[PDB]
DNA sequence: AAAACGCGGGGGACAGCGCGTACGTGCGTTTAAGCGGTGCTAGAGCTGTCTACGACCAATTGAGCGGCCTCGGCACCGGGATTCTGAT
DNA sequence: ATCAGAATCCCGGTGCCGAGGCCGCTCAATTGGTCGTAGACAGCTCTAGCACCGCTTAAACGCACGTACGCGCTGTCCCCCGCGTTTTAACCG
């Protein structure tokens, strides 16, 4: 409402000691501020005397203090080492690059005309910038916007005067026109190089749509299921003129991947990402509908499970023609509030995507089938027939493809289990938690993995040397991890480590920081932006990171991890399907390195039982 | 049914059953359960009436903890009856 | 921190405002944690005694209600 | 709505019960009852304490105020 | 399974006193626990009184004295009156 | 033996006035926490069998209750020593 | 710094009532047996409330600022003490 400091970009010396004082900062150093309710590119150099008394000064002090401490421990501190400065200028340049890209627009929302002090009815563009949700969206000058990105303004104009709007979407639900078995890429798909199996899947799902019933894309993780989804959305919106809104609900951390896929295989098609705070939602409500007492313009709306649950009611009004769920494994619980919410959603056709269709128990497969098609769905020898008749019944409604039969270029997958000996400290903790007075199966798992997980196990085993020797020698699992990490570093390989516990990941991060390896971490507590930065860095052509720390399912459900060769699973997650789904994060079609999977198991512990019983779940897949 | 013939809404028979099974005395009079059911019905009717009045004052068709607690605490009578009592999810007067 | 400090200064604040307190002294908070601490010791002691008698390894809402009823503040809502 | 704060209260209750017994395993309803009772007690006590301050010609409650309230209640 | 609660009866009284209003599971639990508390209190009083009078039976006059002691006043007369109408009409049939 | 009136008198109430510690109040961060969702498996909560346990009943008797009767011990008194108390 | 004047206090004397013992014979105790059935025990199926992790975001923490009130000090003047004196209600045969 009133101009004032909101974010600060960077610093500099106005004109050419260890701890700058307040006067030293105020006079010599000068700061590039952003003003509130302004674009992120309308920045300006500023100094205390010029800004005067204005809100945000506390943030000017907080950033300046961060700058002073940074200048203290870059090199003028007594302790200086090459790794330290490397991390400092690395984080510095990353922050610079992110803020530099915060300037350029990503999309334009609307154009409005307003009289200025001079009376000109100059046009103004509301513009969303890259790496921002629709919150903090400002009306920028039309002239500046067209100069800065004429291409985006062209896409904007095409969007507002688009021949693909929902409002005259055809209504073929009375009888769906019969299709023709496609043998070539339709010219609509502007990504190119669609695979033969992907065409077969598109035609399978089109035949199923035409017949009217629904199905689950059960192709195993890493066969371009997202690309098939985008191709079929374009197919509905072009071949069948069903312009009307579609909803894609995807796990978070894969939403940017879905924007990339939609834009690169269908640039003309409009998609709206639906996340951010309540202001982001409100700025979406400003645009997704018209100010009138109703039509949808957005061709597709992308969102996540949490946002579906939160805005169930408000989205529930919108007549959806195609609702597609990615990674249909959170829909395996009938009681799940997402299950109830999606049933409550008013949807013409539902599609499910999952690398792993059949989960731990047949009840989950039954629940998935029922939510696909509601109302349409022991002794050993009777069971042997019954499973097969249920399977035969669902084969027309399921499509699954194996990486071995098709995509021969995908190198074979090798998985190996390494039985590890429990160290002395782990054994001691183990016997302690088989009794009381050391001062649940979880505690066995923690003790088997690594004793630092416990509250005050630091003193029990324990300069720079001492901490590292303690951490390595405390777990035989970690000792084998050292041998493999050094071997892979010698071989120039890249690794990603799947740990169930966030504390396991924290222990790994402290270890790798101490030993000096550069890594990248992705976890549930990580905000969406910096997760995307993490994935972009690890996937860039140049990558000084050799280790990717991951949870079992935050980065092991739907994320893309091109350019990794080794997957080290610390422990099974009680679900072999989820273990496989994490394992297929490096066995994508885009891998020419013959991924090898090392699963670490402690001997004479709970993990042997865990594997022996996950074996039962594997046998039930048949 | 003893309650239905009684024209009281409370179970005279089950009150008698609990008085027998509660080790209260070896024999229970015929009129004691009847009288106790009558007083229980009366107190419930009074409290429910007050709760409904509070709900009307709050323009709500639904009687919630705050309605019941507000009734009990505004009314001096029930307040002295249940002064050293706390109603779950109940707000302050 | 230790979970006695889990009862946060804003929580103590909201309690006081509900009870009608206009201002709270900084020394109030420690002692509120203290009285909360001793009351919980009493009620949990009676509840655990109830379970131990019942050969039940799970504190039950009926046990909590019975404990409170003896201490002199009957709790309605969780009856069974 | 409830104001003594859920998970902090549950953990406080857990360590309090830890001293009286080990491998003791609460119920959700039991935790709710405990929190509601403690809420009621503390609101009553702050009402008393504010009476005490108002009688001492003070608007801000004090340690001495809450100790007065307690030692007239009698648990102290 | 058969659960010991005053559900249907509180519903019946509530529809009698306020036909439009309804009560949910939680508030029924509040009413049920309250009625159980009042009823336990009255029955304990009656048993204690029969004991102190060395009388080994319970009856409407026991409950008379219990209700009169427990209810603070200005519903004591009402509770006595409705209980008495119930017990005379019982002893008739 | 206690209550009730009355007088002067000291002590302290109550109000005012000042200063300064402490308080509430933003300002946003970092924190943690609903409110979903995972996989357990401790341990209910329930049933069924069968034993020792306990409730009633005579028959036998020995601890308790009321009545009765002594005499230590407590309350009582005067007189004598102890004592905390201003008052100047 | 001191000692006079009330109250408190030490001892022991005499008188009276209740405590504590004894006695009888009342009543319920204590074996001794029998029968029924409540609980211990064993066993099963199934609940539900762990342990943690997402994810968003309300809430808590820290810090800084300004000023309303806590506590102290002083001053005056109402309102009780603390007798002495005069009623008065009570005292226990
Ligand atoms: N034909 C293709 N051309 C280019 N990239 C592809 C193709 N097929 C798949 N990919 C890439 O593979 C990645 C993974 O797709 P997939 O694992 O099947 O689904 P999801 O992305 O939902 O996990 C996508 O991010 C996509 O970029
Ligand atoms: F197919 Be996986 F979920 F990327």
């Amino acid at each position: 409402d009133f101009h004032g400091i909101d974010i600060v970009i960077n610093h500099r010396l106005k004109t050419s000691k260890t701890v700058p004082d307040l006067n030293n900062c105020k006079e010599n150093y000068e700061f590039l501020i952003k003003w509130t309710d302004e674009s992120h590119l309308h920045n300006t150099w500023e100094t205390y005397e010029s800004i005067g008394q204005v809100r945000g000064l506390k943030r000017l002090d907080n950033y300046c203090k961060q700058f002073i401490i940074e200048d203290q421990q870059v090199r003028l501190d007594p302790y200086v080492t090459a790794e330290d400065i490397e991390i400092m200028d690395m984080e510095r340049e990353r922050r610079l690059d992110e803020f530099e890209e915060f300037h350029v627009p990503e999309r334009i929302i609307d154009s409005q005309r307003a009289s200025l002090e001079d009376g000109t009815s100059q046009l103004q563009y509301l513009v969303k910038w890259r790496r921002l949700n629709y919150d903090e969206a400002t009306w920028e000058n039309a002239t500046d916007i067209v100069k800065l990105a004429p291409e985006q303004v062209k896409h904007f104009q095409n969007r507002e005067n688009s021949k693909i709007l929902p409002q005259y979407s055809s209504n073929y639900t009375s009888q769906r026109p019969r299709f023709e078995k496609l043998s070539v890429q339709p010219p609509f798909i502007k990504g190119g190089e669609l695979r033969d199996f992907q065409l077969t899947g598109i035609n399978w799902m089109a035949f199923l749509w035409s017949k009217g019933d629904n199905g689950i894309l059960a192709d195993e993780m890493g066969l371009g299921k997202t690309v098939q989804t985008v191709a079929f959305i374009s197919w509905l919106i072009f071949a069948r003129r069903q312009n009307g809104p579609h909803i894609i609900v995807v796990p978070l951390s894969t939403m940017p991947a879905w924007l990339d896929t939609f834009e690169k295989w269908a640039p003309d098609l409009n998609c709206i990402c639906y996340m951010g705070n309540q202001k982001s939602r409100d700025t979406i409500r400003e645009y997704e509908f018209y100010t009138n007492p109703k039509t949808m313009k957005f061709n597709v709306l992308l969102t996540t499970y949490e946002y579906i649950l939160k805005d169930r009611a408000e989205l529930g009004s919108i007549k959806w023609q195609f609702m597609a769920v990615d990674e249909a494994h959170r829909l395996k619980n009938a009681e799940s509030s997402l299950y109830e919410s999606l049933n409550s959603f008013k949807v013409a056709n539902r599609m499910l995507i999952t690398g792993t269709p059949l989960q731990n128990n047949i009840k989950e497969l039954a629940a998935l089938v029922n939510f696909l098609m509601p109302g349409r769905f022991n002794q050993d020898e009777e069971q042997e027939e019954y499973i097969h008749d249920l399977h035969r019944r669902i084969q027309p409604f399921i499509l699954r493809r194996l990486k071995k039969d098709v995509e021969k270029s995908l190198p074979s997958k090798t998985e190996r289990i390494l039985r590890v000996e429990l160290s002395d400290v782990q054994t001691e903790y183990y016997k302690n938690i088989l009794t009381k007075n050391y001062s649940i199966m979880n505690e066995l798992k923690k003790a088997s993995n690594h004793p630092y997980l416990f509250d005050n196990a630091e003193e029990r085993v324990l300069t720079r040397e001492n901490v590292l020797r303690g951490l390595i020698m405390s777990s035989g699992k970690m000792v084998l991890l050292d041998q493999l990490l050094t071997r892979l570093k010698k071989d120039g390989h890249r690794v990603l480590i799947f740990s169930q516990m966030v504390r396991m990941l924290d222990i790994l991060g402290d270890y790798l920081s101490i030993k000096g390896i550069n890594f990248q971490r992705l976890d549930g507590t990580v905000p969406s932006a910096q997760r995307r930065i993490s994935i972009d860095h690890f996937n860039s052509p140049d990558s000084n990171d050799f280790v990717f720390l991951l949870s079992t399912r935050a980065g092991g459900l739907g994320i893309n991890l091109m350019t990794a060769d080794t997957v080290v699973i610390f422990d099974s997650d009680w679900n072999p399907q989820a273990d496989l789904q994490a394992m297929a994060r490096a066995h994508r079609i885009g891998q020419k390195n013959h991924v090898m999977v090392y699963r670490l198991v402690s001997k004479d512990t709970v993990e042997e039982e865990v594997l022996e019983r996950a074996r039962k779940k594997m046998i039930l897949e048949y | 049914t003893r309650s239905s013939r009684a024209g009281l809404q409370f179970p005279v028979g089950r009150v008698h059953r609990l008085l027998r099974k509660g080790n209260y005395a070896e024999r229970v009079g015929a009129g004691a359960p009847v009288y106790l059911a009558a007083v229980l019905e009366y107190l419930t009717a009074e409290i429910l009436e007050l709760a409904g009045n509070a709900a009307r004052d709050n323009k709500k068709t639904r009687i919630i903890p705050r309605h019941l607690q507000l009734a009990v605490r505004n009314d001096e009578e029930l307040n002295k009856l249940l002064g050293r009592v706390t109603i779950a999810q109940g707000g302050v007067l | 921190r230790d979970n006695i400090q889990g009862i946060t200064k804003p929580a103590i604040r909201r309690l006081a405002r509900r009870g009608g307190v206009k201002r709270i002294s900084g020394l109030i908070y420690e002692e509120t944690r203290g009285v909360l601490k001793v009351f919980l010791e009493n009620v949990i002691r009676d509840a655990v005694t109830y379970t131990e008698h019942a050969k039940r390894k799970t504190v039950t809402a009926m046990d909590v209600v019975y404990a409170l009823k003896r201490q002199g503040r009957t709790l309605y809502g969780f009856g069974g | 709505e409830l104001l003594i704060r859920k998970l902090p209260f549950q953990r406080l209750v857990r360590e309090i019960a830890q001293d009286f017994k080990t491998d003791l395993r609460f119920q959700s309803s039991a935790v709710m009852a405990l929190q509601e009772a403690s809420e009621a007690y503390l609101v009553a006590l702050f009402e008393d304490t504010n009476l005490c301050a108002i009688h001492a010609k003070r608007v801000t409650i004090m340690p001495k105020d809450i100790q007065l309230a307690r030692r007239i209640r009698g648990e102290r | 399974t058969r659960k010991e609660s005053y559900a249907i009866y509180v519903y019946k009284v509530l529809k009698q006193v306020h036909p439009d209003t309804g009560i949910s599971s939680k508030a029924m639990s509040i009413m049920n626990s309250f009625v159980n508390d009042v009823f336990e209190r009255i029955a304990g009083e009656a048993s204690r009184l029969a004991h102190y009078n060395k009388r080994s039976t319970i009856t409407s006059r026991e409950i008379q004295t219990a209700v009169r002691l427990l209810l603070p006043g200005e519903l004591a007369k009402h509770a006595v009156s409705e209980g008495t109408k119930a017990v005379t009409k019982y002893t008739s049939a």
